[PDB]
RNA sequence: GUAGCGGCGAGCGAAACGGGAAGAGCCCAAACCAUGGGGUUGUAGGACACUCUCAAAGGACGACAUUAGACGAAUCAUCUGGAAAGAUGAAUCAAAGAAGGUAAUAAUCCUGUAGUCGAAAAUGUUGUCUCUCUUGAGUGGAUCCUGAGUACGACGGAGCACGUGAAAUUCCGUCGGAAUCUGGGAGGACCAUCUCCUAAGGCUAAAUACUCUCUAGUGACCGAUAGUGAACCAGUACCGUGAGGGAAAGGUGAAAAGCACCCCGGAAGGGGAGUGAAAUAGAACCUGAAACCGUGUGCU
RNA sequence: AAGCAGUAAAUGUGGAGCCGUAGCGAAAGCGAGUCUGAAUAGGGCGUUUAGUAUUUGGUCGUAGACCCGAAACCAGGUGAU
RNA sequence: GAGGGUAGCGGAGAAAUUCCAAUCGAACCUGGAGAUAGCUGGUUCUCUCCGAAAUAGCUUUAGGGCUAGCCUCAAGUGAUGA
RNA sequence: GACAAUGGUAGGAGAGCGUUCUAAGGGCGUUGAAGCAUGAUCGUAAGGACAUGUGGAGCGCUUAGAAGUGAGAAUGCCGGUG
RNA sequence: GACUCGGUGAAAUCAUAGUACCUGUGAAGAUGCAGGUUACCCGCGACAGGACGGAAAGACCCCGUGGAGCUUUACUGUAGCC
RNA sequence: AGGCAUAAGGGAGCUUGACUGCGAGACCUACAAGUCGAGCAGGGUCGAAAGACGGACUUAGUGAUCCGGUGGUUCCGCAUG
C-alpha cells in the first residue's frame, strides 16, 4: 500500500523550490459589497502554508 | 575475520522495545500517556483532522487547472557545455528527453536543439 | 421461469433510484405473452415478446 | 580492505540465505470459537468473548511468525567492493589442475604438498569439484562464482594462473 | 498514487507508450455453382473473367519416464565403564565426511549415501513411418454479395478509474428505427477535414491462479498449556431435540531381564530375597519444582 | 524493477523507470529569472548550488495493528417431543 | 392420548409484550467477524541524565481532538537571557 | 587534580543485563552435561561464579545476527492445592 | 433439626494477619494512625452491633455524536393501491 | 466609552479620492482571519498656492469552503480547425 495523497489538497496547494507550500486566500468568493477595497485588494495575493500548518499536514501531500 | 565482525561505530542501534517494566521508562502505559483516544489500540483521529474545526485544506478555495499538453523539456545550462539531443544524450547530460532539450543560460563558454533561451542564443555566438 | 419463445428475452434487475439517490432493487421484466404459433412439430402456444413478434414470426 | 562494507556483505549474504518459512494461528486461524462462553453479566465470572482468545490456553497468537523473506539489496559498487576487500585481506596461485580421474587421495596430497582451502578454478573442471567435495575444510568454486562468504570463511586461497586473471579481469 | 472521479468529503483511482514471460491463426452466413461445392476481407475481399497451373478425424508404428529392486569403499588396540561409538595409540576409504540406528559422542558396525545397474507387466509421453486431408496463385474489373427488427435514438437502469455529469466507449428492459464500398464505425459531447479500422456468427494452445493428492526434500519453524481441535484408536468422552459445539490423555529399561521364593495380611499393601548399571527406574514407572500436608529437634 | 542465468544463494546481466543539477506562473509560456502589473516601480517566489542508493533507530499512513471486553446488525440454515 | 400442521422482516394469542425446547419488545446455531467501543481493565528486565501540565483558541464541543504555551534530544547563531 | 552537579510522576535521551536460536572460533562432558536442592560468594543494579547432594547425556565460552526475548496484578485461561 | 458420640463428608468466601475500647485525626463514618483506658494462653454453646459483612462490573441518576422497541402532519424512501 | 471649540460642531460654493496597480514597516494573532501604514506610478477633484483627498469623529452593521449564475479574457481547449 502506497501510502495516499490527500487529493483534495493537490487542488489547493503547490510546492516551491524550499519545500514549503503555497496557499490561495480565502474570504474571496462571494459577499464583496460587505469588504473594504483595500481588503478585498490585499486578499489577491497568495500566501505559504504556516509551521503550525506544515505540523498538522505534511505526509498528506509527501509526492507534491 | 568472521569470528571476529564488527559492524561500523555508529550505524546499529537495538530497538526500542516497551512494556517490560518499569525500569526502562516505557512500561506501564508504554509511551502513550494515560487515557483518551490516542491511549487506545486503534490510533487517534485521522491526520488532518483538527478536532470537529474545519480543516484548512478543506477551508481554502481550489485554484487554477491541469494541462493535457503541457511540453516540459530537459534544461541544459551552458555550464553543462564546457551538438545533437543525441550526444548530449550519450554523454552523460540528458538522462531523459522529456518533450526536447531547450538550452538555457546559466554558466560561460555549434548545437542543434529544440529551443534555445535569449541568453543562451547570445552566448553561443 | 418465463422467457420469450423465440428471442432470449429475460428480465434484469436494477435500481430504483430516487430524488436522494436511494437505490432499492427492482426488476424489469420482458414484454412476454401468449401466443399460439406453428413450432414445426406441432401448433403450439407459448410465450414471446412484443418486440420478437414484430413482423417476422407467423401465428 | 573496507570493514564497513564487508560487514554488510556477509550479513547480507547470511540473511539472504534464510526460507522464513514459519508461522503461527492468531485468533482468525485457530479452530472453533465464534461462540461467547457465557453471557457477560449474570455469572460472576470474567467477561470473555472467546475460548480461542490470546490469554487462554489452546486459541489465539497475538503476533509472531509469518511466512515472509529476509533478503535485502545494496548497490552494485558496494558488492564489488567488498569482494575487492575480501581478495584483498587473503592477499594481506598455482598452475593448472591436471586430474583425469576424481581420486580423493590425489587431491589429498595436493594439498599436503602445498584446512579451510577454497579452490578456486576456471569455468569447470569436473574432475577436481569431484576430488575435492568429500574432504572436510576444502571448498571449491569457480571466478563467475567468488561468494563473500566463502572467502571469508577460508583460511587460505588456491587460484589457478587463469582464475587471478579472469578475476583481475573482472574486478 | 499520476490523469481524473468524489455530500469535490471519507475515499476511489486507470490506461496507452516503455521493459519482459509466451507466442499460431483460423472455420463460417452471403453472393455463385451441381444436400453438396465455392468463399472468408481493409495499401477492399469475394463472386464473375481470363491465364498458369483450434485449423476434419478414426487407426498402428521404438526410445523416455512412473509404479517393486541389485550392487555399493575402507579399523584394529589399551583405560574408565553396566555397555565404546569416548579418551589414548597406530591405519585405511573418499564421485561415498547427508541421515538415522547400534548398551555412550561412529567416514570404515548396520540401514544407507557417491555412483552404476534394473522391468513380467501396466501406464503417460516424445519419434519415425503408416494412415486419412489436400489446387495452388496473380491480373481485370458493367454488374452480384460482405451477418436487420440489427446499428442507433428516446425513457429507466447497470457498467466503464468516471457518482447523469459537457459522458465519449459498452450492456439490459421498453417503444421507434438505417444505409450497403463516394457504404458503415472510432479518434472522451458535437460538426467539418484528415488518420485508423470493418459490428451486428463461431472456434483456439502457451505465458497465468490455486492445492484435495502422490513422491523427494529443506527450515536461525513447535517440541506435549507448544505444534493441527486431535503425537494417545479424536471430530472420539461428553453437551444438545436439533443444526451444532468439544476436551483431557506421551516418556520404566540397553534388553522384560516386569520382582522365583520366605514372612505379616482375607486381599490390597508391604519387609526381605533375587533381575538390573541403578527398584526412592516396580507399569500411579525419565528428572521430579512450588503451593499444600506432616514427623523430629536447637533458640523462644 | 520484472526477466534470464545461478544451489529456494550470493552474483552476473537487465537503463523501461525514478530521484537530482531550475525556477516562476492557473495556463499559454518565459527561464537565472519569473508572476502580478501600464511600468523591477514595488512586491511574492527563486539564484542554498549535492544529490542519490541501501540499511540501523524514532515516528506517521493502509492493513484487526498494544491485548481483552459489549448491548447490537446482516446472511444461510435448525427448531411446535 | 395418538398422529399431524403453522417458523423468526415469521408463527400462535378469550390480549398478559403472552408463548415459540429452563432463554423472547423479537429464538437458537454457523459465517460477515478479530464488527465498533472518543469507555473500563490490563501492558513483563536494570541503571544514568533531564523533567512537565492540569492553560488560550476553535470544536455536534464540554471526561475526545487539533494548533499554541510548559518538557527532551541534535545542529546552528551568538550575547541577543536574568 | 580542583570546582560543580546527582528528589522525581507523564514524558524525552543514553548505557547495559538475561532467555531461545544461527554462523564462525575454541572447549567441557558417563573420571558425570542440562536441570533440581543447599550454601556464610563476586558485581552499582539487571545478575555471574564456585562447592556438595540429586540426576543420567548434553552444554557452555568469545564475536556477531534474528527474535513467539523478561509477568504480581487483566471479577485473565488451564492444572494442583488450601 | 440443633446438642454429645461412631461413619461419611461439601460450599459460597479468602492481600498477609499475633485482628480491643474510647476521644480524636484522615478521602470529612478506623482492629491496624495519635493520646489514653482496659486485656493471662487455648477451646465449646449462643446472639447478631461492626467488619461501610457476602451474591449480583447499581435495574435509580447522568454521559456515550451507544443499541433496541414503539409513535407521529420529523427527513428521505418504499410493498401496495389508484 | 474615548476625543473634539486644531474644531471631529454649524453654514455656503465646487466636485466624485465612496479612484486603478501596490506597498517599507508595525500591532494582533494557535490557524484562517483582523487593523494601521509612510512612500511610489497612472488619472484627477478642491485651492491662488503649500497642500489635502484610496468614505463617514473612532470602535458594531457581518458568514470559510464546495456548487450555481452573470460580465469580461490574455490562458486551455484530448488527431487538426
Amino acid at each position: 500500500p502506497k501510502m495516499k495523497t490527500h487529493r483534495g489538497a493537490a487542488k489547493r496547494v503547490k510546492r516551491t523550490a524550499s519545500g514549503q507550500l503555497k496557499r490561495s486566500r480565502a474570504f474571496t468568493s462571494h459577499l464583496f459589497a460587505n469588504k473594504s477595497t483595500k481588503q478585498k485588494r490585499q486578499l489577491r495575493k497568495a500566501r505559504l502554508v504556516s509551521k503550525s500548518d506544515m505540523k498538522r499536514v505534511k505526509q498528506l501531500l509527501a509526492y507534491k | 575475520k568472521l569470528h571476529e565482525l564488527k559492524p561500523a561505530e555508529g550505524s546499529r542501534k537495538e530497538r526500542n522495545r516497551v512494556g517490560r517494566g518499569v525500569a526502562t521508562g516505557n512500561g506501564k502505559t508504554s509511551g502513550r500517556g494515560h487515557k483518551g483516544q490516542k491511549a487506545r489500540s486503534g490510533g487517534g483521529v485521522r491526520p488532518g483532522f483538527e478536532g470537529g474545526q474545519l480543516p484548512l485544506f478543506r477551508r481554502l478555495p481550489k485554484r487554477g487547472f491541469t494541462n493535457i499538453n503541457r511540453k516540459e523539456y530537459a534544461i541544459v545550462n551552458l555550464d553543462q557545455l564546457n551538438v545533437t539531443p543525441a550526444l548530449l544524450v550519450e554523454s552523460g547530460v540528458v538522462k531523459n528527453e522529456k518533450s526536447g532539450i531547450k538550452i538555457l543560460g546559466n554558466g560561460s563558454l555549434t548545437v542543434k536543439a529544440h529551443k534555445f533561451s535569449a541568453s543562451a542564443a547570445e552566448a553561443i555566438d | 421461469g418465463k422467457q420469450c419463445f423465440v428471442t432470449g428475452r429475460k428480465a434484469s434487475t436494477g435500481n430504483r433510484r430516487s430524488h436522494a439517490l436511494n437505490s432499492t432493487k427492482r426488476r424489469w421484466n420482458a414484454n412476454l405473452q401468449k401466443v399460439r404459433i406453428l413450432v414445426d412439430g406441432k401448433p403450439k402456444k407459448v410465450w414471446v415478446s412484443a418486440r420478437a413478434l414484430k413482423s417476422g414470426k407467423v401465428t | 580492505p573496507n570493514n564497513s562494507v564487508l560487514f554488510e556483505a556477509i550479513n547480507l549474504q547470511r540473511a539472504s540465505l534464510r526460507q522464513g518459512t514459519h508461522a503461527v494461528k492468531n485468533r482468525s486461524a485457530v479452530s472453533g470459537g465464534g461462540r461467547k462462553p457465557w453471557k457477560q453479566k449474570g455469572t460472576g465470572r470474567a467477561r470473555q468473548g472467546t475460548i480461542r482468545a490470546p490469554q487462554w490456553r489452546g486459541g489465539g497468537i497475538v503476533f509472531g511468525p509469518t511466512p515472509r523473506s529476509y533478503a535485502y539489496k545494496m548497490p552494485k559498487k558496494m558488492r564489488r567492493l567488498a569482494l575487492r576487500s575480501a581478495l584483498s585481506f587473503k592477499v594481506q596461485v598455482v598452475d593448472a589442475f591436471n586430474f583425469e580421474a576424481p581420486k580423493t587421495k590425489e587431491f589429498k596430497n595436493v594439498l599436503s604438498t602445498l584446512k579451510k582451502v577454497l579452490v578456486v578454478t576456471e569455468n569447470e573442471d569436473v574432475n577436481v569439484e569431484l576430488s575435492a567435495r568429500n574432504i572436510p575444510g576444502v571448498q571449491v568454486t569457480t571466478a563467475q562464482g567468488l561468494n563473500v562468504l566463502d572467502i571469508t570463511n577460508a583460511d587460505s586461497l588456491v587460484i589457478t594462473e587463469a582464475a587471478a586473471k579472469k578475476v583481475e579481469e573482472v574486478l
